This record gives C-alpha cells, structure tokens and sequence, in this order.
C-alpha cells in the first residue's frame, strides 16, 4: 500500500531537510511536509501493477517460422533463444539476473498456395511439435526416425481446437538465466565472446504429420512466452538504442534524447 | 457423465490470462536458489533512484556529455532566467530517458510527488543563490521573476552542503494522470530564476555548472501497463 | 566529537587516511562474506590467505585533462598482474572475492569539475562494427586505463571496442548509469570516494580469467576548468583492495 | 484440500484456487506478493545519515 | 418489496391531504385511502426488476467493422468510444454520473468475396484482436512488430468455436465515468469543448493471422458491452430528440410530443 | 470456500456460487440489492411537511 | 480426466447471461470511490418524481 | 448443466503427460506378483556398477 | 536425496581406503575424503528423474501403417508386438524381466490422393479399430461380419476431435514380460528360436467405417505405448550394434567404440 | 550534531534555506499572535486565510556599489500589488499582520563590507 | 474421497488427486517412488569388507 502524507505547520527551525549532500551516493527521501505545509491525505493507491510478476507476465511472441507440406522445405527447426524480438529482449534486459518458469502456447496457422492442380479435397491438418534437447538427435529429413521421439517431449495437434500450451521449469546448470555475459568461452580469451557463451537451450523442430490434400499448403507456427514464478536481481538501466543482432549487444550509437527549441522552452 | 455446458469465451487464447498447464518434462529437480545481492520485488524500488536529467537537449548538445550540464554565469542583472521545462515525466524530451520515464513509458497512469535535486558543481570559492519554483496550470508559463515568485518556490544558498532537493507535490483534480499528452490533465511548470547572482573571486571561473537528478517519492504509483513506443524492430534479429 | 569527513581503512598491511571524503557505499547493503557451507558446489578444501589475498592494490595513475571522456577498469584483470593475488588467480581454477574501491583526485580550492565513480556489474561492451565482436587485447587492459572517446568510433571492419562517452559502451543512456553503487567526486567539497562491492555472480564460484564480474567506470561529468596560474597536471589516482578471498582447484600455471 | 484466499478489489469476495498437477512448476503465476525494501537502492550508506541534519559536518 | 394499502373507512376532519402546496418542491405522497374508502389488498409484487443493475445489464452492440483478408483495408481499426448506438447510448444518459465494470463478446463472421480465382481451399480462419491504451504503438500496417503484443493484451480466435469473452475493470483518471462534462480542455475556454474532452479509452485493432485461401474473404467483427457492478448518480431527464453527431450532444429542435384531435379526445 | 444464497422465485431453492478469479472485478454480476430511498428526489425539502396539514400555515 | 457430458445450450452467445470471464488487465487497483450526492438505487425513485404533462397537445 | 470454460491446451496430444484413462478391458485379475532376484528401482544403481574402460582406442 | 559430502583433514594411519581387491567384484565406495582434504558440503540435488517409471513413462510410437478408402487395401492388420521400433526397443532391452501396465493413443491422419475424378464432396470420416486376441475371428475383408465386436474391444472416432487413448492392464501367463528367451518351442530343442516364442498378444486391425467421398482418401494410423506402473528385474547391458530383424537379436559384428589419433590425445 | 549557521524557513507554500546565516532577531520578545478576545473593538467577524496571505514575496532587487547610500521599503506599501495580501488589503478597511525580514546579499571571501538592516516603527520623514 | 500429497519443487503447496474409475489399472503413474538399495548389484559379496582394511589380509 502506497504511505500517506502527514499534516504539518509552520517551522522556523535550524535543522534543514532540503540541504544535503548528493556526492555521497544517498537519495534524499524528502517528504512534500519539509518544503511546504501539506494537510493529512490518506493514500489508497496500490502498487499492485508495478510488482515484477505482474510487469513480466505476459505472454509475448518470440519467433515465427512457415513450413509447406509439400516442397523443398517439410520441416522447421529454431535454436530456442531470446533476444530475437524487441519487445521482451527490452523487458528482460532490465534485470542482470533472471530466474523464472515458462510457459509455452503456438499459434498455429494454415493457408493454401496459389497452384494449378485441380480436384482439391482439404483435410484436417496435424502439426507435430518437438524439442530436441542439446546433445540430442537431429531429423536431417521430415520423414525420419528421430520424430518416434521415445524420450524427447511432444506434442500433436490437429486444426480447428484450442491451441496447445506446456510449463517448463528453470532449465539452467547455474543458479539463474544470466542475461550478460563479459567473458569469453576459451580461457585463452580468443572465442565467441558475450552472452552466445551461455545458449545450449536445444531446438525446436517442427512438422505435418499428414499431407493435407494435393495443393500445396504453407503453414506458420508462432511461438509465445509467458514467465511465471519470476525472481529479479541487480537492476539495469533501459536500452535506449535499437538492437541490430540476435548474438549480441552491437549497437550504433545514438542521441542521449530528442532535442527542443531553447533551455527554457514549454513543448517539445 | 456430469453434464456441463460450455460458457462463451472456451477455446480461446487470452493473452493475459493465469491458468495451470500441464508440464512438458516431469519430476525435474530444479536447480536450488543462492543468495544473490541485490534483489528486486518491485518496479517502485527502481523509481525512487535519482536519475541524471538532461535539460540541455538543444541542438546538438544531445550528442555529448554536455546535455545534462546546465550553465550559471556572473551576469550583469538579476532575476533572469536559468532553465524550465513542463511537468510530463512519461512526455517531454527532458524527462522521457531518465529511469522515471522509463519506467513511466510502460505504463498509462501515474500518480505521487516528484523530488529534484540539484548539485551545483562550480568552484569552492563561488557563491551564490537560486530560486526554484513550481507554477501549477491556469495561466501560461512565468515570464518574470515577479510572477513566477507566487509559486510554489524553495530559495537555495549554495554553501558546504552542495545539494538542494525541490519536492514538487501533488496538486491535481484527478486520482491519476496519462504519461502522454493531454490538456486535461496538464501538470504545470518548474522554472529555476536567479535570485541575487553568482560572485566569485579573483583568478577563478565565472561560469559554472549545475546538474539535476529526477526520483519518485515515497508515494509513487503507476498502472494499465502499456507496451514502450521506444524500441521498434523492422525483421527478426539474426 | 569527531567529524564525518575523515575516515581511516586498514587491510592486511595497508592503510589509507582520507580528511575530506563522503560516506562510504556499500554495494547493495551487503558486506563482503566468505562462502558458506549451504551454498557451495565444489568438493575441494579451499585456500584463504586473507592478508596477502587482501591488501590495497595501488594501480597506475592517469591526468584529468579538459578534453577527457573517461576511463574504465576490470577488477579481476587490473590485479591479475600484481603480488599473491595475481599469482593465486593465476595457480587455481576457481575463485571468489568482494572488492573496496577507492579513487583519489585531489584540487584547491580554485579548481572545479565533477566525476561519478560506478561499479557496473557484467559490463558486456558492444564492438564498433555490427558483425565482429572486441577483442581481448582492446577490451580489458592490464593495469592500464583504457581511455573514452568524445565521438563515435567507425563502423569499418575492425575488432575496437565502441568506445563513444555518451553511451558507455554498453548501449545504455549514460545519464541512467546512477542505478548502480556509485559515488560523486565534486572538487568543491569531495576529495575521495569509496565503494564496497560484495561478490556479484549467478555461480557460487567462477573463473577470474574467462569472465570479469565488475567493471570500474569514472566518467567526468562537469568539465575540469581553472584560470591561469594554478596547476594544470591534476591525476587521478584508483587503489583495489581484494576482501574474503578464496580459491579451489589448484591446477599448474596458467597464462 | 482447497485453498481459499482473498480476492484484489478496490478500496474505500474470497476465491478458490486447487492445485490439479503434481509437478509443483505447474501452478498458477502468484500474483500476490505486495513487499519491498527500497534499502539497498536508496540510501545504501554504510553510516545512516538522519533527514534533517547536515549530511557533512 | 411492493407497500401495500391500508384499509380506511369514511372520515370527515379538517385536516385536508389532497391539498398542498406544489410551489415548495415536494411529491405529496397520496395512498388512495386519503381521496377514497379502500380495503386491506396485500402486495406481494416486487421491484426486482427496476433495480439499476437489471436495467443496464444486458448486452448491447457499439460498433461493427470490416477487414479483408488480401486487398487496401487488411487490418481494422476503431477508437473505444460509447455514442455510436442509439440504443445503449440513451440508456447511459439517463444517469449524469456512472461507474461500471465491462464485459466485452466479440461475434467475428466471415464471408467469401465473389471473385474469378479457381480452385480455392478454404482454411480455418484466424482472427487476433488487440487494445493499445491511448500512447502506445500503432500498427501503421497489417505485418507490423507491434502485433507481437508483449504488453498490451489479446485475444486470438479460431473460427468455429464459441466466441471470446473478456471481463475489464473500471478504468478513469476520475471516480466516475462522466456522461456529461460543460467544459472546455483549454482553461483559455477555446477548444474542444464537450464530453470530447474525456474521452481517452484506447484504441481496439483486429486483423487476420493467417490468408485463408487464394479467393479474397471479408470479416466483419461486432462488439458487445455488458456493464456490471453498476453504481447511478444524479438521475437526468430521457433524451427526446434524434442523436446526430458521436462527439457532441448538438440535435434539431423537435416538438415535445406527438399531437392529437383536440383537448377532449380520448384517441390519438 | 462455496457461497449458498437464496434463489429468486414466486411469493404465495437455495444456490450454490464459488469464485474462480482471482481479480475480484470477475465474479458474476450481483443481482440482488433491492434497497431504495426516495427521500433525495421526492419530499426533499429542509422542513418537514406533515400529509394532512396545511402545507402553508 | 473426469468424464463430463455437454448438454444442449452450450457454445452459445446469450444476451441476457451471467457468468464469468477472465480479466484482460490482472491486479487493477480500481479508484477508490467517493460520495458524491444524489445516488439512484433503482429507477421507481424517478418514476415518484411530478413530472409536467402536455395535456394541451392540440396541433401547433 | 454445470457451465465450464476450456482453457488454451485442451483436446492436444502432449507426450510426457499424466492423466487417466478408461480401461478397454474392466475387471481383469492380474497375475500375482513373485519376488525374483536383482530388482531395480533406480538407474543410479546401475552408474555405481564398474565398467572396463577401453582405453586404448588405437586404430585397429 | 543426493548424499552430502563430510568435510576431513590431514591424516597419517596404516589403513588405507584407496588400495583395495578389485578381484573380489567388490564395487570400492570411497568417498572424495578419502583421498583428498574436503569441505562439508551439502547437496540438495535429487535422483527424482532417474526412477525407471520416470524413465520409460514417456509416449513412444511402436508402429504406422496405412489403409484406403477405396481400393486394393480397405483394412490394415497389425501383429501387436515390439522390437520394430529401435528408440523403445532399446530402453526396454536394458532390463531381462520388465512387468508394466500399458496406455495406448491411435494417431490417425487422412491425406486426398491424386485422381481424376470430379465433384468431390468430403464427409468427415470415421475410424474404428478392433483388437483380437489370440483365436479369435479374423477379419478375411473389410465388409465382414467380425466387425460386429461382440466380444472383442474396440474403439470408434470421428475425425476432427482429440484422439483416443485407453488403458491395458498387464497381460501375461507369466509372471513378467520377459524380454530374452534362450530356448525353443519344441521339447526337441527344434523350432523357433528366441524372443519370439513369448509373442502372442494378438493382432490390430482398422477400418473405415463411411467411405468419405468419391476421391480416394488414403489413412495413415500411428500406435504410441506410455509404460504404467513399471517394474524392473534383473539389469542388462545397453545395445551397442544396431538392430537388424524385429523376431530375434541377430546382429552384425560392430567396433567396441569410436576410435582416436593414440593413447595421449585428449581430443576425438 | 549540527551547526547553528544552516537554518531552513517554511511559510505557506515557501521555504527559505541559508547556509552561513547568524541568530534570527525575534522583535521585542513577542512572537506575532492572532487579535484576542479582550482586546477587539471590531465587532465583526474577521477573515484569515493565513496561507495565501502568509508566504514569502520576493521584491525587486537593487545593485551595491561603491557609493551606495542606502535604501528604505515601506512594509504595507511594497507588498499592496504582490498576491493576495495586495487583493485583500485593497478590498477590506482593518487589517493587523506581524512580518518576516529576509534580506539575501552574498559575497566571496575576497570581499568585503558591512550593511545595518533596521525595522524602524512609525518612521514620519 | 479425495487424496491430497506433497509437489515436488525445488529446495532450499499440496495438490489432490481423485480416483474416477474402477479398474485400478486406471490411475495416473506413480512418479513419487525415490527409493534404493545398491547393496545387489554393488558390494554382494557374502562376507563384509570394511573400507579402510586390507581386503585379502
Ligand atoms: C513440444 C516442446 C515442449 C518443450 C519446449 C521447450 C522450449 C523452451 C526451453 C526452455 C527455454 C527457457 C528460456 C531460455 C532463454 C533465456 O532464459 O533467456
Ligand atoms: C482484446 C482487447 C481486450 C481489452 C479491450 C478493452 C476495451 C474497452 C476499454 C474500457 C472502456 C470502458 C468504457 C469507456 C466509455 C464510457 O465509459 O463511456
Ligand atoms: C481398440 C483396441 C484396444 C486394445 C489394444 C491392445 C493392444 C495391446 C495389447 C497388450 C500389449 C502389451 C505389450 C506386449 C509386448 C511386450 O510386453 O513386449
């Protein structure tokens, strides 16, 4: 609960709040009473919206990838990272260290291609999703024996229902999901550099079960993640200037903030 | 056989919504937690950091360190101007990158006090004295030091102690206000004036500079979270 | 009684006197603290000097000119080269330590400027061309003050650090740097300035050479400026001093 | 077994919440947990420094 | 519950009920035992449904727009605003003051172009629906990165189901919802004047993940409001004249009611 | 944690209702608050004016 | 897997309904209410209201 | 008539699932358990088992 | 629970852990303070992931084929047996006697061949699969009256909806399911050989019930097992060569391991 | 604990903070208080605002030079076009209100002078 | 007749379980079984070996 101001009156005393001393790195928390007479407010206000549970949960779209059913490319595969949409690697990004469950649902989607072929009889799609841990087999083809998956987790899907959604826990050999990384891989200190050091996540592959008719159909399948249980520690200033790679931190240097007319200009 | 019925809103897929799930991978012992310095349970923590304001945003000034320096010199009169900007912490340029806007852009309301603390970095040897003031909405900006002296204004004496901290209250006619533009919900204006003027002594610099640290203060509330107009991506980074 | 305005530290064999210093920060409320029983992974016994380990480190002084953008430090990489605790980080697999930091400037009365002393947790830096990354010898100098840069570095192929001032490297805004532990060397009032950081990892313990935790950042807000007739040369001085130091996996050196 | 708690509404109603799966990263995302400590951001000083008082004498 | 008479029996005294006093303000509560002899009738009829809440609870459509799956207008854009429908429109300004929460049901119905394209294979549609709170990012195009929605909340809907649902609390700057403001935004007193002025709700945009087929397909989306926990303040007389503008309350004089024969006719 | 209320039928039967949500501006629409005071808008006058009285003496 | 039967009546958009539905906006702290005069409770306090009656309702 | 709601991730086919199921085959007697020698209920009792290393792979 | 290491120090005594009697087959348990000083340090980590149930109750699919609605093949038949898929086939040869309940789930996904034939009109198909003990009646054609399952247990589904899933108990005259068998049929020690003496568990078969439409629909059924309740007797030594038939274990002589450059090279 | 040259004021809305100041001078010893009861000869109800009326107006301020004489300012006239205490003064006929005197003229070290501020009552010229 | 039991979570809450049908070949897996004993396949021999002795004195 948001604290409430205290009625005050006229002072006339030596000691003097407002004067301190900022060089010693302590903010001084000033209440509006110590500068000016304020009458007893009580404050009913929450700080409910702001808590980090409430800020990071919300399901966001990482990535989008399309497969046809017939056609040069079958299948698709997606090393599982962030960083790749701007709306949550900027979220994530305020945190130094991070520490949260997940929760994942795929959005899906069938279209037909332009084509020649007459006589089309559609079917029910089935979308077959699978994760391939690191170290795993890899389905060099679409039909392959790899997709028995007898120990790798799945799931299938026909079209027309609600779209699937798993939990996963906090899949990390450290403590927390560390989102920077000034190190290298070699000791040597010749290798990849940044926080690529620290992605062996797996892939992510998937596949149509059946061939849907005789005309081609393309269909894409967007990704959502939606962290629960979340855990933040040593905060971070926000971004500021635009991502350029999914691999790292490379920027083009920009502006402090946008410009106005004068010092004592009212608008911008 | 218990006969249910389905209920408009069933297969769907909300974005904000909190419901359990079943887990792809079973029985898995979880990694044990450690005891990290540092830890965040609430964005209000961030807020109440001061903040360096970059009130010089003319012109090119932005792109150098010289956009969060403001310049005091030994002027000729009395009751000029040093600097002034609107109070729209989620809006104007001057305060859309400190960690309070950042904060702020996230989220459509915002209600709570304001605290302003100015660090004068001149010489050991200059003295001198400010009036900061705030002037909330119902006329134009203050143009005179006559004007904006009926205010809510706090006089300071640069001394030993070099920090002075300007709480700007909450005097409003609505529980919350919109961290965008709109004048309905207009919030005023800070102006800063000289109030005798900056005398220094021989052999040492007439002109000096102040810096200016934007925080929330104990009252702070935000809500509606929104999502940034900031960051922006053309394709999927690779 | 006594003033607030001098302070006295004493480390293994070291002491450091000051009379015009500010309080002291100590990182996030936490003091430095050696690893304990329910929180350890390694099986091995470890090794704790804690005199030689522990002692202020005087590193290399570097001039505050009028035109300077700023200068930034590892902490693991600055000591590695100097007494025990560079020979010990040097013979082991696995170490952990907090670390006191303290900056000397020292003016009269008549000079003015201000600088903000920061200790950045995992500072990752971005290179100045998109596709490369920095390399080892233009990241992290070796008891060396790797110096700013007013302007924006080219973005021609090349393995240089982004070193443009206003955005410290790391892409961030630098007015929002305040977040972390820092402190304000104001030559009108302020001398020195100290800052206490505990041990700041995501692992219990990690190898000093392939990941350096903290980065030193003193970036000089408020130009230097003074009128003819004083002097021009004023340095700025940084002295490490490594606490609760220990190691695990004694291994044959390594370089 | 079910847990009943309260419900987040205005000021100036309880709910009902089971637990169905047995792998305990499955449960709802706890909403609920209103606790801070601005202590280690602002004001982090090793000496405390009173409000009204010279912070350097 | 329903008062119900009291028996009373002929009575001649001075003190007179049927004659007051209507220049002071005041109803003269009259019970038909005053003016005649009537007998003890209970009531056992109720108030229940008069009651506020049962008034104004009933789903009402605002407003219903179109989007085509390939051609100009691909995506849907529409300001959330009241005033659109007569119907829920009159019923809100009987009261000058109200606070309610929403329900909001999204009835999407899709429908084939005629067109020339041959063998089409239609596909289960995809609609997402999106709010962007006034000063959030908009989707100056139908593929734009702020459809990720990594904060502002969605829906996404699959045809052929029962239609999305979604409950919204009260959302004002204010403790109520105004129906009625006379007042300008300037204090200068020129410029927007009206209950304009507080109207600053959002936007809603809805497009289509996926193209359907190759033959072009036109949606149309209709949007229901349902108040709940409502709460009335200061009752104000019923419209009487045709709505004509969605900003403003400005009407065509009309007559006050309709006419008849002549001062004794007992027929319209 | 269930809620057992009357149902609304004839003059001259309970239910049964448990919250799900943990929002509090979820639950279902309350029906049942047949609670009035005409005194605001009819016989609001500052004195009190009896029935059977002259209404100006 | 408790075994359900779904009955007529079900996926359906009825006007007069009351159920409920999930929140778009989670952990909203609504603003607190104040008391502002005149509150109606239900709408047979307006019809106990004199109201003016055009009994002259003759052409013009 | 119980009205209900279905929840994103129903009617799907996830592997590493744990629910329940209606048998095809109801009151089937078991055949009775017997205790046989060397019972595992751990993999880990069979990593703490010695296992010739080949370290000489040379070649041939 | 993980054990925890004890912490020790410097010791000088005449008993030794390290030196031991490997000819004995004694495994030696010797903790790291035997041979080195160690700290005490406490391990929260858990073997909850190695349990055999958590080991092998993940959903594996044994077998697919393929059936037609109109043509040559109208009926699929399937000898219910495992050993024809490598990936759980191999998981469950770790262990001589396995004794498990059994969760079957049939995948079934339709495909449009390609014909001539015009006016198609698809209908939503129907499945039904129809198991058979050992003796029962077969079905010689796909319209017969076994299909009838009087007896026998069976299960219809409609395309478009979740897919079916059941639960076996654990059929056996045995005692185990007992996976090597060295010994014949025969008393005479002639006849078959192996594994394959223990298969008689029946037969699967499926079929259409409607033919979809006047097009040819091809129909492809795929059998996932999920193991319940597992018990485990007697361990094994894993594979090693890849299999060969699915009636034996008859293999092709394969190198102990892959091999390196000598005897000191650290790297493959 | 603290120095007795750093002093902080709070009137109404305003706040005046010196760093290097000396003693206030409270009058003859009485600090200002409201009319009491045995004193009033006006027999009508008074108004006090005490926040728009009470605060710090800051006048106009004038050069120190080298031959600067002096200056004098007339309390009820300098402050009768400055807020409301000027609309109040101006709409009523009684009015009785005690003052604060701030007068701010700072200096470096390598300056020098010395000014007399004086509080004369009924100063007939 | 419910069954409530314990998660399995991290270290350093209950959830229920209903049986529906009547086979009991039925229930869901039990996953919750974290018990050994390697005294079979590891240390079998017939006379006891202590660990710091001479094993063939
Ligand atoms: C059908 C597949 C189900 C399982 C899919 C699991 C994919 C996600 C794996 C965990 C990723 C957690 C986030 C890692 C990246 C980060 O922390 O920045
Ligand atoms: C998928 C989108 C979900 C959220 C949509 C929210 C749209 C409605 C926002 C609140 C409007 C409340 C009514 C305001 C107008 C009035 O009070 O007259
Ligand atoms: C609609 C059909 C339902 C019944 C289908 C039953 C088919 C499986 C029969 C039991 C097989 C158990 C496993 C035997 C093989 C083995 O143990 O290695």
């Amino acid at each position: 609960r948001v604290a409430d101001t205290v009625g005050t009156g006229p002072t006339n005393s030596e000691a003097i709040p407002a004067l301190t001393a900022a060089e010693t790195g302590h903010t001084s928390q000033v209440v509006p009473g110590d500068t000016m007479q304020t009458r007893h407010v009580k404050n009913y206000h929450s700080r409910s919206e702001s808590t980090v549970e409430n800020f990071l949960c919300r399901s966001a779209c990482v990535y989008f990838t399309e497969y046809k059913n017939s056609g040069s490319k079958r299948y698709a595969e997606w090393v599982v990272t962030t960083r790749q949409a701007a709306q949550l690697r900027r979220k994530l990004e305020f945190f130094t260290y991070i520490r949260f469950d997940l929760e994942l649902t795929f959005v899906i989607t069938s279209t037909q291609q332009p084509s020649t072929t007459q006589n089309q009889d559609a079917q029910i799609l089935t979308h077959q999703i699978m994760y391939v841990p690191p170290g795993g087999p890899v389905p060099d083809k679409v039909d392959s024996y790899v997709w028995q998956t007898s120990t790798n987790p799945s799931v299938f899907w026909t079209e027309g229902n609600a779209p699937p959604r798993m939990s996963i826990p906090f899949l990390s050999i450290g403590n927390a999901y560390s989102n920077f990384y000034d190190g290298w891989s070699e000791f040597s200190r010749n290798g990849v550099y940044g926080i690529n050091t620290l992605n062996n996540m797996g892939t992510l592959y998937a596949r149509h079960v059946n061939t849907g008719s005789t005309g081609p159909i393309k269909s894409t399948i967007r990704i959502y993640f939606k962290p629960k249980h979340v855990k933040a520690w040593i905060p971070r200033p926000p971004r500021l200037c635009q991502y350029e790679k999914a691999k790292n931190v490379n920027f083009q240097p920009s502006g402090v903030t946008t410009t106005r007319q004068s010092i004592t200009t009212m608008t911008n | 056989g218990l006969p249910t019925m389905n209920t408009p809103g069933s297969c769907q897929f909300l974005t904000s919504d909190d419901f359990q799930s079943p887990s792809a991978m079973p029985q898995y012992d979880v990694t044990p937690e450690m005891k990290i310095p540092g830890e965040v349970k609430n964005l209000m923590e961030i807020a109440e950091v001061d903040s360096v304001v970059p009130v010089q945003n003319v012109g090119e000034k932005v792109n150098s360190m010289e956009a969060y320096q403001i310049p005091v010199r030994s002027n000729e009169g009395s009751g000029t101007q040093v600097f002034g900007f609107p109070l729209q912490p989620g809006y104007s340029s001057v305060f859309s990158r400190t960690l309070l806007g950042e904060i702020l852009n996230y989220y459509t309301h915002w209600s709570g006090s304001i605290k302003l603390t100015f660090m004068f970095c001149g010489s050991a040897m200059a003295t001198g004295k400010f009036l900061l003031a705030y002037s909330p909405p119902g006329a134009g900006a203050p143009t005179k030091r006559v004007d904006a002296m009926l205010g809510t204004h706090v006089v300071w004496d640069v001394g030993l102690q070099s920090s002075c901290v300007l709480c700007i209250p909450w005097i409003s006619q609505t529980h919350y206000r919109y961290v965008a533009s709109d004048e309905y919900t207009a919030g005023g204006f800070i102006t800063c004036w000289y109030q005798t003027n900056i005398v220094v002594p021989a052999d040492a610099q007439s002109s000096c500079y102040i810096m200016c640290f934007v925080s929330a203060c104990n009252d702070f509330s935000v809500r509606l979270l929104k999502d940034t107009p900031f960051i922006s991506q053309n394709s999927f980074f690779q | 009684g006594y003033s607030d305005r001098v302070r006295s530290i004493t480390l293994g064999n070291s002491t450091i006197t000051t009379q015009e210093c500010a309080n002291v920060v100590v990182g996030y409320g936490v003091w430095p603290d050696y690893l304990k029983d329910s929180e350890a992974t390694a099986e091995d016994q470890p090794t704790q000097p804690d005199v030689a380990t522990c002692r202020f480190y005087t590193l290399d002084s570097v001039q505050w000119q009028k035109t300077s953008p700023g200068w930034w430090w590892k902490l693991p990489d600055a000591l590695s080269n100097l007494g025990l605790f560079g020979q010990n980080m040097q013979y082991h697999y696995l170490g952990r330590t907090g670390y006191t930091i303290h900056v000397q400037c020292n003016a009269s009365k008549f000079h003015q400027g201000c600088l903000l002393v920061v200790c950045v947790p995992e500072a990752e830096m971005g290179c100045a061309t998109l596709d490369n990354t920095p390399s080892s010898a233009e990241l992290l100098g070796g008891d060396a003050a790797k110096e700013f840069a007013g302007e924006p570095i080219a973005s021609g192929s090349n393995k240089l650090v982004q070193r443009v001032v206003y955005n410290a490297g790391m892409g961030i805004g630098v007015g929002n740097l305040t977040i972390f532990p820092h402190q304000w060397i104001n030559l009108r009032t302020n001398n020195s300035a100290t800052i206490v950081m505990p041990y700041t990892n995501s692992v219990p313990m990690d190898n000093m050479f392939r990941h350096n935790n903290i980065t030193l950042m003193v970036i000089p807000f408020v130009p230097l400026d003074y009128c003819p007739g004083s002097t021009t040369y004023v340095p700025i001085t940084v002295t490490i001093a490594p606490m609760c130091a220990e190691y695990n996996g004694l291994r044959l050196a390594s370089h | 077994g079910a847990q009943v708690s309260t419900q987040k509404t205005g000021a100036h109603i309880h709910y009902t919440n089971i637990n169905y799966y047995k792998d305990a990263a499955s449960n709802s995302a706890t909403r609920q947990d209103f606790a801070q400590d601005p202590g280690k951001f602002t004001e982090p000083v090793k000496d405390i420094m009173i409000k009204s008082l010279p912070a350097l004498n």
